[PDB]
């Protein structure tokens, strides 16, 4: 270390065995510390007992995120170019199902390449490019191709920033910490002046630019790559150029308008993506906020402020350490990021966005998915890192009786207290179910709980729903239809190729998911809760904030005294979520088909994906492998010899890693030793091991290889589930 | 803040250099001559029209046995002889190394004053010109692009084509 | 340990019974060459005696010589384990009793000796590999031909043939 | 430059730059020969 | 020739997958290329899997019913390269895996400091220890028999 610290060599650290704590990896050899080195490579216990640096190195090996999400992105945008089909597609929309991937005919490779669209051998996609891309007040294909390498652009130098810190000899605390000022700039001129800047280039070029597309032309056809300057002439259908107004203000007569915007809400009839008309208007109406907003204000002042009887007296002086943490900034955040995620999940699909989505089923529920499963694996991760904080990151306990002191003060309590909470919930919340099997097996209807047989009466209507699908009456201007079409009152007529959002009914059947998810979202959380609440200190262990917030377990005693710890509420709370998640999806797309996707014709003649098998069904948990599992999946099971096949061909793979979770999940471990061992022998005798002493999984690594396997296997599976019904019949 | 950044065969790689590139004065001078119009022209037969075909793949054999033989004999005893282990003297060897070669065996040397020397002097000559050579075959070896890209019409691929004045190949000059 | 070898009596004997039988094997070529025109596999049978009785098969024949190659051959085993062969000119040559300079062990690289009058086991090394190798060569080039030289009217220039197989 | 009785070292994983490559020609030799299944011989 | 049935010569089943299957392939009646430099079913994909027509080669082998054709090998008939050729060929090429295994490690325990050599490595795949392998001509099929790994070692 220890090399030559000094002052007296530029000459690097290339060769001498070891580092990171202290009878470190240590001339004698092992194993254990190559997946240590991999494994808590980031981690700050270790580097410096000095914060400093720490914030000077996530500045930057943050920095390669975006360079990166910026490499990537160019291989779509180059990809969602010249291996066309985008071209091909927007002429002819309604009729094509794109494509950017495509194989090479290696091998068996091809199987996987199947007719698309605009006339070429592909593969298909659930990931709507093509449709940000409707976009393009311009089109071209080689044009993407420069916002491409406009892509690589940001990148090598949104790259080179990171070379031009750590590397670089670096700022410093004030610089950081001083907070003062950070989110005033942020929300203000980014938040704000993108929105803001998204404005500019949201009616000037891409409005006007599918204004008149949707109708018909062919590209070039339309909208060159200059044309909208100066030249405020075609922006002459699309509105004024104020004609005798100036700088808005009220002076101004309208014996006939009231600027673009002219508010909407419904869906364009011919491509209903939600009217382009408002997209402007709302972008406009955020950044202003932002643009104001970005401008407080220098902190503690106000939160040093309201404090009262039980409430927070250290509310007051809620953390000098929340400029002296990360670990806390980080995790508050993803309970953010991560709950603001799947927040969209919903206004997507009872909200569309983007042009042709809805009729393009497949190609926004991927979507409503992937984003889902982040609007969760971001959010138990949002209690890890508070662990990681209420275990360790400050240096000695200077931040005390406070709002937390209070919180712990009761804490074998608020966790008391959403225990019987979940109790309650599942036996109202799932055994709920297992009434119908048991008494539909049973047999006797009269009795279930089914839609129809428990007192409710063929409607469910009056609740809220039915007061947002007929608010345009209020305080409300208006705007034909509501906010979001599937709401109770008014309106049909949506889409011509195939269908859109419908009103969505409800009651029962609906009413008892939307109750399974609130046991499931609650014991999710109870096991975090308590994870990161009883960090350090308890009565089983006290002793217990010794070393970190993984340890293994602390030891047979006790009883048990092995789970504990928080890594591993933090392990067996993804091991929830993973079902959170994943019985939340198994829930939209038995809806959105069961009701809704299905099709128009004559007398617009509604005919679902499924004419609704929901009904009495689903209400039955096995109706959910009668009606779902064995029902949709035969897509999957004979998917073979096609085109889309490779999910099929996961399917098995991926349903297999899962099954092989278990084994490391479900194990000892001086097992694999004992085992290891024996190996080790038969090695020995030819003369082949000992050097780099072999060595089983260490512990919570075991668990490591659980868990994220247990993940990779049982999600992939319906990843590929799911892609083998939507494309072909829904 | 430099990089760290090597070497040590930093004395090797220059001597793959007065290979490749004295070298490439082979093809250098031997063009350009060609001989415009020597009078002219370019014909040759002769073993070469009619005994079916001449060389191409005979032609290599032939054609580098001796290069064969010789780029061997080249580096591997350029001069390298203790020629076998077992502790550092670092090249990847100089395991030759204290000893040349021969303790008292023959005559391994050239020359006297116990060493090899070709003597003091001549630094001059082949510093200047040649260690040019390598940088000189830089630029007309990136001519060998100009000389020649565009595949003369007879062939456009890939078409984007991509725009369009005239054409383009060598034999000395341009339009500027 | 035994640093390193080692060997011997090993497997220079080793070699001698491959260089001294790729040397006859090609004899059997040696044939159809000059006054030529006569044997590729030619599965011979193989030289063939009298007219008074065979009559393609009277038998196997072929299979047995060679039980008696087989005790002939316990024999030289018979011999290298433990130095018995009179003449005693393979396991390190004859010059009776010496070489063994390397029957009792501690080689390293031994050269060896083996003619009172007079030279050596040595122009007949390499009579040795050219012969071994040869055979190499020999049923190499089958597997797509068989015959050498004429003269320069339209021969020795290799006209069209006919990948490998494939 | 490397002459008799082992060499220079080489990274964690040129296992990446032997996985990828050697290996990688082999797709190589299996499209050369596009297909197996038991093989002709030379 | 044995449980199956015969190989390419004749084949009824095996025909029929030939033919529907891959033809069907074709089942597109165009798809737009009438001259178009890009969609390649139209050229091999079909003709590489294809143009192996009444002809494989011609391999014997043996087919079942579906004509999905099977691996006997057991030295007869026809069919010996299915395993052995392919055999002794996974033989070889393992083996000169880890015989230079059992060398780059038998090469290191020794000199100075030898504790992890390996986490990097010395001569990249052996490059020194490499032909060794075929530089067997014979070799452990002895000296691993005799001496050196020898039972003194074992
Ligand atoms: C803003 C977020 C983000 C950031 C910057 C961090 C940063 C950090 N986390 Mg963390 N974390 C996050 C989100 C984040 N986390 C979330 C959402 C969770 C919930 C799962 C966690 C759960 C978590 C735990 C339990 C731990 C950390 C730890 C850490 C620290 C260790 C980093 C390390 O060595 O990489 C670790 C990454 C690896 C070693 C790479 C292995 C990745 C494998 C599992 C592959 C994943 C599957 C994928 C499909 C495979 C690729 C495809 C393949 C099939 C080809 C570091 C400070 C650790 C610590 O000890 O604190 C100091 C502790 O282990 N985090
Ligand atoms: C060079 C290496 C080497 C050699 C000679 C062997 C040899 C052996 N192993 Mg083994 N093994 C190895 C590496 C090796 N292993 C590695 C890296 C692992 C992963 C931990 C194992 C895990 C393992 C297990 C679990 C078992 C064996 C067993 C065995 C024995 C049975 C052979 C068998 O069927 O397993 C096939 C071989 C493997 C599964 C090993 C995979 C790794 C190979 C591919 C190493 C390839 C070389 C590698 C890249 C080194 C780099 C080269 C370097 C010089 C630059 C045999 C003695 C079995 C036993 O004990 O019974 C006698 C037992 O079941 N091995
Ligand atoms: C999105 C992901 C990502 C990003 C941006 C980073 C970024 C970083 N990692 Mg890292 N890492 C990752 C995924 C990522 N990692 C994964 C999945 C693993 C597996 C566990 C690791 C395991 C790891 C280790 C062990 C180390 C790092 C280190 C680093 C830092 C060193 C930069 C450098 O030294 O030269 C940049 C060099 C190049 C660009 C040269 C080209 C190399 C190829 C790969 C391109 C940098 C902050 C080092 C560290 O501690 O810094 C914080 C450390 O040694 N990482
Ligand atoms: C986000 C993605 C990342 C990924 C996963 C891919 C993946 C792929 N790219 Mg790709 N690519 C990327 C970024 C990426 N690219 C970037 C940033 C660029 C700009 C250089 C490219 C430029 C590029 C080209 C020109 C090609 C690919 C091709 C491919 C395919 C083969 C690429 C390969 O490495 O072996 C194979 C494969 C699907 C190949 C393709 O288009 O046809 C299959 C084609 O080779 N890529
Ligand atoms: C713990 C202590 C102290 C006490 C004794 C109270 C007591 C009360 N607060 Mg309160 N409050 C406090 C501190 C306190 N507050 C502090 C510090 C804050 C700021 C953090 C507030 C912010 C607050 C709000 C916004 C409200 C109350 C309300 C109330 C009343 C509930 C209504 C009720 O029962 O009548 C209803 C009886 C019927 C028969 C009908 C109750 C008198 C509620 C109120 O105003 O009355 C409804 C109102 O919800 N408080
Ligand atoms: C699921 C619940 C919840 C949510 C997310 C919403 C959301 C909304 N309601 Mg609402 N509402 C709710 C419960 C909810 N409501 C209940 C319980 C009632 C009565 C018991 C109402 C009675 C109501 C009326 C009368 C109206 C709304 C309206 C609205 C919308 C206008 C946005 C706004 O004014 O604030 C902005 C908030 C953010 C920007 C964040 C918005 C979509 C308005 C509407 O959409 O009519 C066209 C209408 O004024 N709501
Ligand atoms: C006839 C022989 C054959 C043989 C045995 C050699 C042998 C050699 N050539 Mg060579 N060469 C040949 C044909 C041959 N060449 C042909 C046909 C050409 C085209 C004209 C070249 C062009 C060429 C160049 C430019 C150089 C060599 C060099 C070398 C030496 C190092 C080669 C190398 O890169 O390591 C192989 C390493 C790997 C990692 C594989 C080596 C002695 C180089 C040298 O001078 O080094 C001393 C270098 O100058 N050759
Ligand atoms: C004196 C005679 C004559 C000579 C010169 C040899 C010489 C040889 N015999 Mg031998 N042999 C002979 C008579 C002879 N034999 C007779 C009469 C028999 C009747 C069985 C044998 C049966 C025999 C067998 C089975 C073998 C030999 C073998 C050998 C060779 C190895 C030496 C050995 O194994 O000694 C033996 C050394 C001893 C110390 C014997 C131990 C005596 C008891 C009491 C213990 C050697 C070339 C071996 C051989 O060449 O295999 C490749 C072996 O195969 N012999
Ligand atoms: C520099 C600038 C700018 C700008 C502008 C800007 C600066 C803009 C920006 C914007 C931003 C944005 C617009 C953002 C975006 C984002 C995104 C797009 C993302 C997305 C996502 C999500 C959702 C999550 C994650 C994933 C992803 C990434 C996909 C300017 C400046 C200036 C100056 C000084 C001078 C004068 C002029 C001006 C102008 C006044
Ligand atoms: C047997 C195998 C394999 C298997 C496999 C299986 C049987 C399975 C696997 C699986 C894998 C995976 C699976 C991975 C992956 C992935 C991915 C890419 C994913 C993605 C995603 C995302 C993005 C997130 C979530 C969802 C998903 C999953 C979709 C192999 C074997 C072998 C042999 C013989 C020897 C040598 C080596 C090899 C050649 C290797
Ligand atoms: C199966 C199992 C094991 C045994 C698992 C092992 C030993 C997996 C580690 C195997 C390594 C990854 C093989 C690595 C070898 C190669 C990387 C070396 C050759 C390099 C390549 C070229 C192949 C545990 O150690 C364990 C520990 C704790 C709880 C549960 C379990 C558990 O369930």
């Amino acid at each position: 270390l220890v090399d030559r610290d000094p002052i007296k060599t530029s000459f690097e650290q290339w060769a001498k065995p070891g580092h990171f704590s202290r009878t470190i990896a240590k001339g004698p050899d092992t194993t254990t510390w190559i997946w240590n080195l991999h494994a808590d490579a980031h981690d700050f216990d270790s580097h410096t007992s000095d914060l400093e640096e720490i914030s000077r190195k996530v500045f930057s090996a943050h920095f390669g995120q975006l360079s990166i999400i910026f490499l990537w992105l160019s291989g779509m945008y180059f990809h969602g170019a010249r291996f066309s089909n985008y071209e091909a597609w927007l002429n002819d929309p309604t009729h094509i199902g794109p494509s950017a991937q495509v194989v090479w005919p290696i091998v068996g490779q091809e199987i996987l390449n199947g007719d698309v669209g605009g006339g070429f051998r592909g593969i298909q996609i659930t990931s709507g490019f093509f449709q940000i891309w409707r976009a393009s007040g311009i089109t071209s294909e080689l044009q993407l191709y420069c916002t491409a390498i406009g892509a690589l652009v940001f990148a090598g130098l949104m790259l080179f920033a990171g070379w031009f810190h750590y590397h670089k000899a670096a700022p410093k605390l004030a610089w950081f910490q001083d907070v003062e000022s950070m989110l005033n700039h942020h929300l203000a001129g980014l938040l704000g002046l993108g929105s803001l800047s998204w404005a500019r280039h949201q009616v000037h070029v891409s409005l006007p630019i599918n204004q008149f597309l949707n109708a018909g032309v062919d590209p070039k056809e339309i909208p060159l790559p200059h044309e909208f300057i100066l030249n405020r002439d075609l922006l002459a259908q699309l509105y004024p150029s104020f004609a005798e107004g100036a700088t808005p203000f009220f002076t101004l007569n309208w014996s006939k308008y009231a600027d673009f915007l002219t508010f909407r809400g419904g869906l364009d009839p011919l491509t209903g993506g939600l009217w382009l008309t408002d997209i402007a208007h709302h972008h406009l109406a955020i950044a202003i906020l932002f643009l104001i907003a970005g401008h407080m204000y220098r902190i503690k002042d106000i939160l040093e402020a309201h404090k009262g009887p039980f409430t927070g007296q250290g509310h007051k002086g809620l953390y000098e350490i929340l400029t002296t943490s990360w670990h806390a900034q980080l995790s508050i955040n993803l309970a953010m990021l991560g709950s603001l995620t799947i927040v969209v999940a919903q206004h997507m699909y009872s909200m569309p966005p983007y042009p042709y989505l809805a009729t393009d089923y497949a190609t926004q529920l991927s979507l409503f998915t992937h984003h889902m499963w982040i609007g969760g694996f971001l959010i138990v991760g949002a209690a890890a890192h508070a662990a990681i904080f209420m275990v360790r990151d400050y240096d000695p306990t200077t931040r005390y009786n406070d709002l937390l002191d209070r919180v712990l003060r009761h804490r074998d309590a608020i966790i008391s207290h959403l225990n019987w909470v979940c109790i309650f919930l599942g036996f109202h919340s799932f055994g709920l179910y297992i009434h119908n099997d048991t008494m539909s097996a049973l047999g006797r209807p009269q009795d279930m709980f089914s839609d129809t047989a428990i007192q409710l009466q063929p409607v469910f209507a009056q609740w809220i729903q039915n007061t947002h699908a007929l608010a345009p009456g209020t305080t409300a201007p208006g705007a034909t239809a509501s906010t979001s079409l599937t709401w109770g009152g008014g309106d049909l007529v949506a889409v011509g190729n195939k269908v859109a959002l419908l009103p969505i009914p409800l009651g029962t059947a609906d009413f008892l998911v939307h109750h399974i998810h609130a046991f499931t979202i609650h014991v999710t959380v109870l096991i975090l809760l308590k994870g990161v609440l009883f960090a350090r200190s308890s009565r089983l262990i006290p002793d217990k904030a010794n070393l970190g917030f993984r340890f293994p377990c602390d030891g047979p005693g006790r009883g048990g005294t092995c789970q504990v710890s928080a890594w591993d509420h933090v392990f067996l709370g993804l091991f929830w979520m993973y079902n959170s998640i994943s019985v939340v999806i198994f829930h939209f797309s038995w809806k959105m088909q069961s009701d809704v996707w299905g099709t128009i014709n004559d007398q617009g003649v509604v005919t679902h994906i499924t004419a609704g098998n929901f009904a009495q069904s689903s209400i039955t948990i096995n109706g959910w492998l009668r009606d779902f599992l064995w029902a949709q999946a035969s897509q999957v099971i004979q998917s073979y010899g096609s085109s889309l096949s490779a999910y099929g061909l996961f399917f098995l793979g991926a349903h297999f890693v899962w099954a092989f979770s278990l084994m490391f999940l479900f194990s000892g471990r001086g097992y694999w030793q004992e085992l290891i061992e024996s190996i080790v022998w038969a090695h020995n005798k030819l003369k082949v091991a000992p050097a780099t002493q072999p060595r089983a999984l260490s512990i919570v690594q075991g668990r490591a290889v659980g868990v994220t396997h247990y993940l990779l296997g049982g999600i992939a599976t319906t990843w590929a589930f799911f892609l083998a019904r939507i494309i072909a019949v829904g | 803040s430099d990089p760290e950044s090597l070497r040590w065969n930093v004395q090797a790689e220059l001597v793959h250099s007065r290979w490749a590139m004295l070298g490439a004065a082979g093809i250098f001078i031997p063009e350009f001559l060609t001989k415009l119009g020597i009078l002219n022209t370019p014909s040759w037969y002769t073993a070469g029209e009619q005994e079916y075909f001449t060389d191409t793949t005979t032609l290599f054999i032939v054609e580098l046995v001796f290069i064969g033989w010789a780029e061997g004999r080249r580096w591997a005893d350029i001069l390298n002889p203790g020629c076998v282990n077992t502790d550092p003297i670092f090249p990847n060897n100089k395991l030759t190394g204290t000893d040349v070669g021969y303790p008292g065996g023959l005559w391994f040397d050239p020359l006297g004053w116990g060493s090899a020397s070709p003597q003091k002097l001549k630094e001059l000559r082949t510093k200047e010109i040649k260690n040019g050579r390598l940088a000189m075959l830089a630029v007309m070896g990136a001519w060998f692009q100009h000389i020649y890209t565009g595949t003369g019409p007879i062939d456009n691929l890939f078409a984007a084509h991509l725009a369009d004045p005239h054409a383009t190949i060598f034999a000395a000059f341009t339009p500027k | 340990l035994a640093e390193d070898p080692e060997n011997l009596r090993w497997f220079v004997q080793a070699e001698l019974v491959n260089g001294r039988w790729a040397m006859l094997g090609v004899a059997g070529m040696l044939l159809p060459e000059v006054f030529t025109s006569i044997g590729i596999i030619n599965v011979p049978k193989w030289y063939a005696a009298g007219k008074e009785e065979y009559f393609a098969s009277s038998s196997t024949l072929f299979v047995i010589e060679f039980i008696l190659s087989h005790y002939v051959e316990i024999r030289r085993w018979q011999d290298i384990k433990n130095p018995g062969s009179v003449n005693q000119d393979p396991i390190f040559k004859q010059y009776s009793l010496p070489a063994g300079e390397v029957g009792y062990p501690g080689g390293i690289f031994n050269p060896l000796n083996f003619a009172p009058t007079l030279e050596a086991k040595e122009k007949e090394i390499a009579n040795g590999r050219l012969m071994l190798a040869f055979l190499g060569f020999i049923i190499q080039h089958n597997v797509t031909g068989k015959g050498p030289f004429d003269n320069l009217l339209q021969h020795i220039s290799d006209p069209w043939h006919n990948t490998i197989v494939q | 430059m490397r002459d008799f009785k082992t060499y220079l070292s080489v990274a964690p994983v040129l296992s990446t730059l032997w996985f990828g490559s050697l290996a990688g020609l082999l797709i190589e030799i299996n499209r050369f020969f596009p297909d197996a299944l038991t093989f002709p011989f030379f | 020739d044995i449980a199956g049935l015969t190989p390419c010569k004749e084949s009824k089943q095996f025909a029929k997958r030939e033919k529907q299957a891959l033809k069907k392939l074709q089942a597109s009646l165009k798809l737009y290329a009438d001259d178009s430099a890009p969609a390649l079913a139209i050229k091999a994909t079909m003709e590489k899997t294809k143009k192996r027509f009444d002809n494989y080669g011609k391999y014997g082998l043996l087919c079942g019913s579906d004509g999905l054709p099977h691996l006997i090998v057991s030295g007869d008939q026809r069919h010996w390269g299915e395993f052995i050729t392919p055999g002794i060929l996974f033989l070889y090429i393992a083996g000169w895996i880890g015989w230079v295994g059992r060398s780059y490690l038998i090469a290191i325990r020794d000199e100075k400091k030898p504790t992890q050599k390996e986490i990097i490595i010395d001569v990249p795949l052996a490059s020194s220890l490499l032909f060794r392998g075929f530089s067997w001509p014979v070799a452990a099929y002895r000296e691993l028999l005799n001496g050196e790994l020898v039972d003194n070692n074992f």
